[PDB]
């Protein structure tokens, strides 16, 4: 049971040489108060005589001054020991994988906006602004710009929208004369090296470095980034050689690397600096900039809805060393062209990584030459369609060719809580209201602690540790969770139908109440005609039945809304639990059935033959309450705190105790 | 065609319908000693695409 | 005197131990090579000799009157160690050869060096025509890869060309030597931040 | 005031292996003496729940 | 190959198309055709069959 051992593995779970660990000064000068002892010179001298001790005592002091230098240094010198950041970045940019600066909330729009000229095309040039207010607060807009020129054919009707889309912050251009000797820095704080462009004079280099990178432009147009250890970015091309190698494709060979300069190719690049991850969810758009002859008189949100969707995107901190740390590695370990699918993990974490708090890398056996993945939007759990699309399509630039990536957003467990809490009035002079506004901070703070990490088993308690860690003067805190997954079809489970990873308490499986379109008629004196009736309806599990298993009892049903068949019939069961409706409507069936233990759950609406369409809504919520303390995850089912999209899941009372 | 040409793969049981052949059942195989699980993770961390 | 300059920096042993204490030190991870270089690129370097075997800060005093710039002299020399990267007296020089190769063993004829000036490793002479050399580990007796009369090179006199190598140092001219300084201070402002 | 989540902390600090815990309490007061409550009567000084 | 021009298709894995004028003909001859994919088969990433 457990481990058996044959001297197994190696050196604890990382390198530490360890001759380099720094120790305790008094064990600093006990080795070296030793060192000194035995020495040939004096086998003598005493060294617990106060007055050599001290003598000796001060040599540790220096030797453990010095120490700490040669040490840190280690940490510092190897990557993942490294402590310091920028450090670890220059490993990893090493690497051939940087961390980036803060990078830019980004969305798209349509607009619909008549031309006043009336020209068959207009364009938007690069670098029309836009003012977003963040969510709920108009104080400010937060500026975002055009990210590129886009033109539009003029409808008929006149009017047409042309359609773009939004990174954030000011277009921020600089010329430079490059020169042999000299840094080119960019000074610039909130710069962001993916939303960096430039041009020698005339054309556009690209840092190869996941800006394109294969194309046709033969190398010698390119360059690199670094990170001054101050936190700006400089810039850097290949000098000499700037193509692999001598004669390549030119039959004259020589050599060039481009650059003189002399003054040739005076360098001018246009950058956005941002104030982003500030401004995420930022709905209400301005129009800022205005141009000859256009005008917008609408801009609409969000093409082809998600639906739930919110302003913007992006920004980021940037930094984290953590996520990091490890992870250039893998590319260190990959080539540039992403493989592996954890190789599809970590470079998309590289772009959109500030998007991406976790992104899941999979196969799904069934359909091949699709690369499955599963990611956190990290504003909310799903990346709009566009998102979706876009990084796809740039991921798909490394890919194996006749691979294609598939990006879905996984199906997610949700913890739906009331919470009770308690504190004392007169501990807190603070207001009351607020410390609701701190522990719910302090709740994604467990989950983004644990939760969405390694999508392991979930601690309610566990979680409610650090909101009751919350004020101190919070006197006690309670809680309950409903495991809670949303359903795509109403009408027929998947076909595996619906796991839920985790023991539910029999009888305790619910579901959400709707209406039912029902064919019967309503009339009432000044309504007229009225369509026909409908009534609502709700999933219901029946109880337990021996070999743990339930038969999902539908909603209750009026007379004659369901044909009776001699097959189906009124489950009409003693135990099924039952919504209190005004119709009194004793009407159930048995829509399918689910087994408690293997916590899977089956129905077809086909089985009642009941239309699809006379139902209203095509998803409905998953209500359950798991009987077991802890939740467990197994795949794509993850537990996870979004609380600003979904209250309604998360629910907290609040107790004002003297 | 009726196909004139012969060669053989060599089979327990050779030829019939076998059973069970997945999707066009091609993709592609593996053999070892080794149980899998204990090869199973490391190859698509490392070479299996 | 740079590490000074700057900011004193906390430091965290975590990666040793899950828990470690924070310690604050003065600042050696600020490059400085690149701090000298840019502000170094403005004038030139120029190439120059050393008298004998002095310490490079002990030397850094008598060009530049000032002691405390020896880092300017070990940037423009950029050696791998202030220790051994010197000019080093016979004396240390002869025993650091005695050293490295003590284990291995004394006196250790490194090479054979033809008149040329051509660095020989790995020969002997048969000794029957000491001019024909048939290397080592053959035996001899075969494919003398050389033959002639060549010099052979002693560990100690080894150890003198290698430090003697280090006697010429690109540095910068004394005249400079402030005007340079506020320029990389100034650098460090805009590296400060 | 005695707290079930407060207690939980230091369960939870036992190991660093506990991946989770929970628990049902129950107030428990002794009596001494049956037959008569104490005329004045016990209180939790904290409701509960019927039955 | 005047010119080679690889694309796949997605719908059928396992394989690599590439375009090719031989640029001595409208059509790529045959000789080469294997005497390439022979030279190129070398490097396939093994579950794929670049044709």
């Amino acid at each position: 049971a457990n481990t058996p051992v044959n001297y197994q593995l190696t050196r604890t779970a990382n390198a530490i040489p360890e001759i380099f660990v720094g120790g305790t000064f008094a064990e600093i000068k006990q080795n070296l108060i030793e060192w000194l002892n035995g020495q040939n010179e004096f086998l003598d001298y005493d060294f617990e005589g106060s007055r050599l001790n001290v003598l000796c005592d001060l040599l540790a002091y220096n030797t453990l001054y010095i120490q700490q230098f040669g040490n840190a240094a280690v940490y510092e010198s190897f990557m993942r020991t490294a402590n310091l950041r920028s450090s670890v970045v220059q490993a990893a940019q090493d690497n051939g994988y940087l961390p980036t600066s803060k990078s830019a909330a980004q969305t798209e729009i349509m607009l619909t906006c008549t031309d006043a000229l009336n020209r068959n095309y207009i364009t938007i040039p690069r670098g029309t602004r836009f003012l977003a207010y963040a969510k709920d607060t108009s104080v400010n807009p937060y500026n975002f710009v055009s990210r590129e020129d886009v033109i539009a054919i003029r409808d008929k009707n006149n009017q047409y929208f042309p359609r773009l889309k939004l990174a954030q912050g000011r277009i921020v251009r600089t010329e430079i004369i490059y020169d042999k000797l000299t840094p080119i820095i960019i000074y610039d704080k909130n710069i962001d090296r993916n939303q960096v462009k430039l041009y020698v004079d005339g054309a556009e280099w690209i840092n190869w470095t996941r800006k394109s990178m294969v194309h046709a432009g033969s190398t010698s147009t390119i360059y690199y980034m670094r990170e001054t250890i101050d936190g700006n970015t400089e810039f850097y091309f290949g000098e000499g050689e700037i193509s692999v190698n001598a004669s390549e494709g030119a039959l004259t060979a020589n050599y060039i690397g481009g650059l003189k300069p002399t003054q040739n190719s005076t360098i001018v690049i246009e950058y956005i600096s941002t104030n982003g991850a500030d401004a995420n969810g930022a709905v209400g758009f301005s129009y800022a900039d205005t141009l000859t002859n256009i005008t917008v008189i609408n801009i609409n949100e969000n093409p082809n809805d998600d639906p739930d969707f919110v302003g913007a995107d992006g920004g980021g901190d940037p930094e984290d060393i953590e996520r990091i740390r490890e992870l250039g590695t893998i590319k260190r370990e990959t080539q540039q062209r992403c493989v592996t699918a954890t190789d599809y993990d970590t470079f998309v974490s590289e772009r959109f990584g500030s998007i991406i708090q976790a992104v899941q890398t999979f196969t799904d056996s069934t359909k091949p030459g699709y690369a499955f993945i599963a990611a956190k939007p990290k504003s909310g759990l799903y990346l709009t369609t566009v998102q979706r699309e876009d990084i796809k399509n740039y991921l798909k630039d490394y890919n194996l060719a006749p691979i294609t990536p598939s990006i879905i957003s996984p199906n997610y467990l949700f913890i739906k809580t009331n919470l009770k809490v308690t504190y004392a009035l007169n501990k807190l002079q603070e207001s009351e209201q607020w410390l609701e506004g701190q522990i719910i901070d302090k709740i994604d703070r467990y989950y983004t602690e644990d939760v969405e990490i390694f999508n392991s088993s979930f601690a309610k308690s566990k979680m409610l540790t650090y909101v009751d860690d919350a004020d101190h003067s919070v006197i006690g805190s309670s809680a309950t969770i409903q495991m809670v997954r949303e359903v795509q079809n109403f009408y027929k489970t998947p076909e595996a139908g619906i796991k839920y990873n985790n023991q539910i308490k029999d009888r305790s499986m619910e579901s959400n109440t709707f209406s039912f379109n029902s064919g019967r008629k309503v009339v009432n004196p000044d309504t007229g005609l009225e369509e026909d009736v409908l009534y609502d309806v709700r999933i219901v599990s029946t109880d337990r039945d021996s070999k743990g298993i339930g038969k999902v009892i539908i909603g209750p049903f009026a007379s004659g809304d369901v044909t009776e068949n001699e097959n189906i019939q009124p489950y009409t069961g003693n135990d099924f639990n039952k919504l209190a409706n005004s119709d009194g409507r004793d009407k159930y069936y048995v829509i399918g059935e689910i087994n408690y233990p293997a916590d899977v759950i089956y129905w077809n609406i086909a089985k009642i033959n009941l239309t699809s369409e006379k139902f209203e809504v095509q998803t409905i919520e998953l209500y359950s309450d798991p009987t077991d303390d802890v939740i467990f995850t197994r795949d794509g089912s993850l537990i996870v705190f979004e609380n600003d999209l979904r209250p309604q899941y998360l629910t907290i009372d609040l107790e004002p105790i003297s | 065609e009726i196909i004139r040409g012969v060669k053989g793969k060599d089979l327990l049981q050779n030829n019939i319908d076998y059973i069970n052949r997945s999707r066009s059942y091609y993709v592609m195989k593996i053999k070892s000693n080794l149980p899998s699980s204990r090869w199973k993770s490391d190859v698509i961390r490392f070479v299996h695409p | 005197m740079l590490f000074t300059f700057f900011d004193p920096i906390e430091y965290a042993a975590k990666t040793v131990n899950k828990n470690a204490p924070t310690i604050p030190m003065t600042d050696i991870f600020r490059n400085y090579k690149d701090y000298f270089k840019r502000a170094l690129a403005g004038y030139r370097l120029r190439t120059y000799y050393i008298k004998g075997s002095p310490r490079p800060e002990e030397l850094a005093n008598a060009i530049y009157g000032n002691p405390q710039l020896y880092w300017v002299l070990l940037m423009c020399n950029d050696n791998y160690d202030p220790y051994y990267g010197w000019i080093t007296s016979q004396e240390a020089a002869y025993q650091a050869s005695i050293q490295k190769y003590k284990n291995v063993g004394g006196d250790q004829i490194v090479y054979h060096v033809n008149e040329n000036g051509e660095k020989f490793y790995n020969l002997i002479s048969y000794d029957d025509n000491p001019y024909v050399w048939y290397d080592k580990g053959d035996k001899a007796r075969k494919y003398p890869q050389y033959e002639g009369a060549l010099a052979a090179v002693d560990t100690y006199e080894a150890a003198v060309l290698e430090n003697e190598k280090l006697r010429q140092i690109k540095i910068i001219a004394k005249s400079d030597i402030n005007s340079f300084m506020n320029d990389l201070i100034r650098i460090m402002e805009k590296s400060y931040g």
